[PDB]
RNA sequence: GCUUGAGUCUCGUAGAGGGGGGUAGAAUUCCAGGUGUAGCGGUGAAAUGCGUAGAGAUCUGGAGGAAUACCGGUGGCGAAG
RNA sequence: CGGCCGCAAGGUUAAAACUCAAAUGAAUUGACGGGGGCCCGCACAAGCGGUGGAGCAUGUGGUUUAAUUCGAUGCAACGCGAAGAACCUUACCUGGUCUUGACAUCCACAGAACUUUCCAGAGAUGGAUUGGUGCCUUCGGGAACUGUGAGACAGGUGCUGC
RNA sequence: CCAGGGCUACACACGUGCUACAAUGGCGCAUACAAAGAGAAGCGACCUCGCGAGAGCAAGCGGACCUCAUAAAGUGCGUCGUAGUCCGGAUUGGAGUCUGCAACUCGACUCCAUGAAGUCGGAAUCGCUAGUAAUCGUGGAUCAGAAUGCCACGGUGAAUAC
RNA sequence: CGCGGGGUGGAGCAGCCUGGUAGCUCGUCGGGCUCAUAACCCGAAGAUCGUCGGUUCAAAUCCGGCCCCCGCAACCA
RNA sequence: AAUAUGCCAC
């Protein structure tokens, strides 16, 4: 709501953020374009096709290369949405292998800094 | 499979005895292709049970395998919801492999030292019907006696 | 599916070897290299005058070059001054004396590496690949070839999507063994990328 | 004016064509009783349900309602239903 | 909506605004069916022996790290590329260094190369230098091998197997 | 380009294997039977030394000749007598051999010692119908060293399929 | 305000009335079947009982208050 | 006997 209400991927509460990292790794200014989009998603209009709910609440945020493939696996954690995975992929439709690497970091982060978040924030 | 098998495999009559039936006794109890170590335990065992009987021990042996043997044993038939166990009366040959199976399972199950030891005493009680091979063969037979509705099939 | 070698299954069969010098663990690898050596340099040299084989055999620390040529006029010269030239740096890069041999090619037409590099040639020059491979059909199947299956495959007429078109004619029973499959490739550097040719052709049996 | 359309009369024909009235046998159900015991009924299995207060089964006698096995037939009749 | 009919359910007559560029019928080729018929395969059934449990080896995911290089990841990835990572390999990381360059052609100049030895530096690399100063020869120059000097380029295991 | 480090990191999860859980076995002693392959800064006899990895001198052989290289399971005798055990070998301490400039991260092997978990493995799941499965050893490629993997070779050798 | 209750894993409930110890279902986690998910199958962890202070050798339990949540009552003029 | 579902241009 703030503009900034996102809290990116840590493995724990000093751990190297595995989002950033996995995200610093994204060629080029997709990384200052997909920093657009999460503004945009706090904007409330971010265009048609680019959001999908994969499976369970990971939500993939896309961008370009072939068909908007600079993909990006987040979930809602209340207000402030988590934002889990970074990464190139070729073929439409995330590969299961990096869907369930989102899950896994979904429930990690679930256990790290808390299953709900805070009442006010 | 689904076309027919050819004639079954040729084997070669044991050399103490010459009775191919001990031949296949000595191929069920044999493990990891240990023909002469299967063969000592079988020969010991008869030997064993021999003299502690009376009888040869080829009969002794076939007396063993008699009180084990089944007539009828129940395979699984598809209709819904559940299955049949129906009961289907035993080829002979298919007789003798279960009562050789049977008396094998039960003397490896058993506690003794030997298995030449475990071999001869599960016959032994096979002789007057006491071993888990005996047992087995009840349960065959009273099973297929539950089922028997199913019989006409 | 994939297919194999219709030159290499067949090579103990009804081909000959492109090499048949012997020698053992100790000078199999360096006379490897020489060979691979001396065939690209003769290749790249005579590129013009359309080699279609060469065989190579190493006698008693000498090496013999055929060259089965369909331009042997070409290849050798006036007299001998461009095969003079062609031996002594042949026999430069092979470290031994050199004996180059050329070998009348009759019916380029019927070879399948001289069918690929004519059609690598007109791809490179633009024309259509359909009249090509037609052509080369018609051409081989006028000369006589019992059957023959010509290949084009990549991003023929500048298409994006690169596809395979494949003709034949005749009979090219590529799971015979004792059938003379004559069968070579060659790709065309394209300023739309690599378009690659295989030819075969079936020309008898035993 | 005419009769070949249309219609009437004379003789017969086949039909679950319609409306009204009566009746027949088979069967399910219920009621009364007799014999007669622990199951019955149901399902793909099961349970709800019925039964030792005596069911189910079987026999006798009633009551009442509904529908007409066989004939029975891409058979018949009807403008259609 | 309004008339008419109805006791009501509702029936009958019967639009419009908007919205799409189709909706539809019959046949055709496949594919599919918890449709049928006929078959086949260690597919099941009949057997034997395993895995899943244990310790170890190996690969992978995930965490970790400066780096844990990159690739394959339904069957048809996971003792896979890799038929074999101490340095090398090695592509990654930390630092020390070089930029016509380690490797190619071509331009010019210088110098035979080659061998040995001393210093400093982790080594790269830089200082030197003992010996060497030739092979053909239009004997003057070229052939080699080395350094230098600008480049035209060279180099890329960088991206894209859509 | 260079030296160090990493690819070998470890709360975890999965795949593929190896060794086991024992008496159809373990250990000790004697002994029989193979195929196929490799080899020249390579395979390395014999002999001497070492408890062993191995070391010294060193023939022979690019080989149906020599070496690798005594096959093991099997057979004969003894022992152990059902016990977390003379099973089982992880882990760790000390001492060492070889390769390689160099074995700390990070090698293999040997000796002494330590001797773990494991008593046949839930749901589930795999291979196989013949000399196959199962089981026992041998060789090779890669390679300075570094296989339980991979690719081959033989020995013993079944049950079952209505 | 008086009176009767209640506070128990992440949710809903038992247990407590007879002080010697906390269970059920759903959920969560791990694996399995599936191309994948749901359902399903197999294993596991999780609350130290609202809270303070007493009693007692021992308090979820007994007690006294305190906090919050329901219910009844808060009338006659 | 039970056997639900499949949204990423092509
Ligand atoms: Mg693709
Ligand atoms: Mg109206
Ligand atoms: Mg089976
Ligand atoms: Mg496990
Ligand atoms: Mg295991
Ligand atoms: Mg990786
Ligand atoms: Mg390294
Ligand atoms: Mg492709
Ligand atoms: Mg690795
Ligand atoms: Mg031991
Ligand atoms: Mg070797
Ligand atoms: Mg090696
Ligand atoms: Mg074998």
């Amino acid at each position: 709501a703030a503009m900034g209400t996102w809290k990116f991927f840590r493995a724990s509460v000093d751990g190297r953020p595995v989002f950033k990292k996995e995200f610093d790794k994204l060629p080029d200014q997709a990384r200052a374009a997909l920093i657009v989009l999460m503004q945009r998603y706090l904007v409330g209009d971010l265009a048609a096709g680019s959001i999908k709910p994969i499976r369970g609440d990971i939500l993939e945020l896309r961008w370009h290369e072939a068909n908007n493939h600079f993909r990006v696996l987040f979930f809602r954690w209340g207000q402030h949405p988590v934002a889990l995975t970074a990464f190139y992929a070729n073929q439409q439709k995330t590969p299961k292998t990096k869907i369930e690497t989102a899950l896994d970091r979904q429930k990690i982060w679930k256990r790290a800094f808390g299953d709900t978040p805070p009442i006010l924030e | 499979p689904r076309r027919r098998v050819i004639g079954q495999r040729k084997i070669l009559p044991d050399p103490k005895f010459g009775s191919e039936l001990l031949a296949k006794f000595v191929n069920i109890l044999m493990v990891d292709g240990k023909k002469s170590t299967a063969e000592s335990i079988v020969y010991s065992a008869l030997e064993t049970l021999a003299q502690r009987s009376g009888k040869s021990e080829l009969e002794a042996f076939e007396v063993a395998l008699e009180n084990v043997r089944p007539t009828v044993e129940v395979k699984s038939r598809r209709v819904g919801g559940s299955t049949y166990q129906v009961p289907v009366e035993v080829r002979p040959v298919r007789r003798n492999a279960l009562a050789m199976r049977w008396i094998v399972e039960a003397a490896r199950k058993r506690g003794d030292k030997s298995m030449a030891l475990r071999l001869a005493n599960e016959l032994s009680d096979a002789a007057e019907n006491k071993g888990t091979a005996v047992k087995k063969r009840e349960d065959v037979h009273r099973m297929a006696e539950a089922n028997k509705a199913f019989a006409h099939y | 599916g994939q297919k194999v070698h219709p030159n290499g299954i067949r090579l103990g069969i009804v081909k000959p070897w492109n090499s048949t010098w012997f020698a053992n663990t100790k000078e199999f690898a360096d006379n490897l290299d020489s060979d691979f050596k001396v065939r690209q340099y003769l290749t790249k040299e005579l590129a013009k005058a359309s080699v279609s084989r060469i065989v190579i055999e190493r006698p008693a620390k000498s090496i013999r070059v055929t060259i089965h040529t369909a331009r042997p006029g070409i290849v050798i010269g006036k007299k001998g001054e461009d095969v003079e030239k062609l031996r002594k740096v042949v026999a430069d890069i092979a470290g031994v004396p050199a004996q180059i041999n050329i070998a009348e090619v009759r019916k380029p037409e019927l070879d399948a590496k001289l069918v690929a590099d004519s059609i690598t040639s007109q791809l490179e020059r633009r024309v259509m690949f359909r009249r090509a491979m037609k052509r080369a059909v018609q051409n081989a199947m006028r000369l006589g070839a019992k059957g023959i299956k010509v290949e084009v495959s990549g991003r023929l007429g500048g298409a994006e999507i690169a596809r395979t078109e494949w003709y034949r004619e005749g009979r090219v029973p590529l799971h015979t063994l004792r059938a003379d499959i004559d069968y070579n490739t060659s790709e065309a550097h394209t300023t739309y990328g690599v378009i690659g040719v295989k030819v075969w052709i079936f020309k008898g049996e035993i």
